[PDB]
């Protein structure tokens, strides 16, 4: 009578249990945006910093 | 003052069958540590030793829009920070060129606004029944603890005081958060949600009559997530080592009776 | 395949990463031209 047993089940409530896992795919597009976004600013920012650059330049010359 | 001609939009999430049960819906601001717009400034221009009031002004702002959980104008977001990852890491650099004014004590009112940003995170994972019911109501307790006595008395003090008393110190600010108290509390929350990250991690990575007369058999049973006696052993253990603290144990007192 | 994948994306994350720190240096660097030539101005 006397045992000792282990688990392998766990409550799943369906309002709210995950129904596919797909949607880590889809963050993980959405995530894929954010890194153009990111790599767009980082273009932005080298622009910036080209013609800042540019004017610092021309003012240490005037 | 500049313009960077950014597409500045605000969108609700398209995806919803993932989001927990009280996550929010709307996409993440534009990423100003990565996305600039309208300016990308520095203070080292005031970095004069006289200059230091104005840029500490600065920083005061700064240091004030923080604290909400949303990072300030010359504050950069970490790249381990990803917005639409729940689960990406909470972390970011400041600029060390300014004075030790800025960077010194600034670490306490982020590592603040990390713990509230982690903690928002986790009310909003907990909201999942499978979880348990006690921790679902430590969800409603830590919700009302973050509305009720830490915006109600922190963010609207401190917008009160730099708009009205001339001059505000961080000093006075620190001043009025350990007369509030309110960060002893929250370590102490965070502690609690540390424990049970380690219960749970550990759950996760461990997969593998006679003279009473009763007719009852046991079944060691085990689940990937701690239930309500783990949470009280838990919360008993927290209040036995945390003896001697007026005020945190009766915090405690009332967070046991109220779950 | 889908951990494969999911490794994936974290090494793209983590490349994103060395190219923001990238970013981030060249912002701290257009903050110094910037008050530098802030200064000469004024």
């Amino acid at each position: 009578k006397r045992h000792i047993t282990y688990a392998n089940s766990d409550i799943s409530n369906k309002e709210l249990y995950i129904n596919e896992i797909k949607s880590l795919k889809h963050e993980i597009k959405e995530l894929r945006k954010e890194k153009n976004d990111t790599l767009n600013n980082y273009d932005t920012l080298e622009e910036e910093t080209d013609d800042l650059k540019n004017r610092l330049q021309a003012l240490e010359k005037e | 003052m500049e313009i960077k001609e950014v597409d500045d939009r605000a969108e609700l999430l398209r995806y919803t069958n993932n989001i927990p049960l009280l996550g929010k819906l709307v996409n993440h601001q534009p990423l100003w540590s990565t996305n600039p717009k309208l300016k990308s400034f520095s203070l080292e221009k005031i970095s004069a030793p006289d200059q230091r009031r104005v840029q500490e002004a600065l920083v005061v702002k700064d240091l004030l829009n923080v604290l909400i959980g949303l990072e300030g104008t010359y504050i950069r977001y970490f790249n381990d920070y990803e917005p639409s990852d729940p689960e990406t890491p909470i972390e970011f650099k400041i600029a060390k060129k300014m004075d030790p004014s800025f960077k010194t004590f600034s670490r306490r009112i982020v590592r603040y606004g990390k713990q509230y940003m982690i903690l928002t995170r986790a009310y909003e994972k907990w909201s999942d029944t499978s979880f348990g019911m006690v921790l679902q109501r430590f969800a409603y307790e830590i919700r009302r603890f973050l509305e009720d006595v830490y915006l109600k008395t922190l963010v609207e003090r401190l917008e009160r005081d730099f708009n009205k008393v001339p001059n505000f110190s961080i000093r006075e600010l620190e001043q009025i958060i350990n007369e509030t108290e309110v960060n002893k509390q929250m370590e102490l929350l965070y502690n609690i949600y540390e424990e049970i990250f380690r219960e749970i991690e550990e759950r996760r990575t461990n997969q593998s009559s006679l003279h009473l007369r009763l007719m009852v058999a046991f079944d060691t049973t085990v689940y990937p997530v701690p239930k309500g006696g783990a949470i009280l052993k838990i919360f008993q253990q927290k209040i036995l080592e945390n003896l001697g603290d007026r005020s945190s144990v009766m915090f405690l007192k009332k967070l046991l009776n109220n779950i």
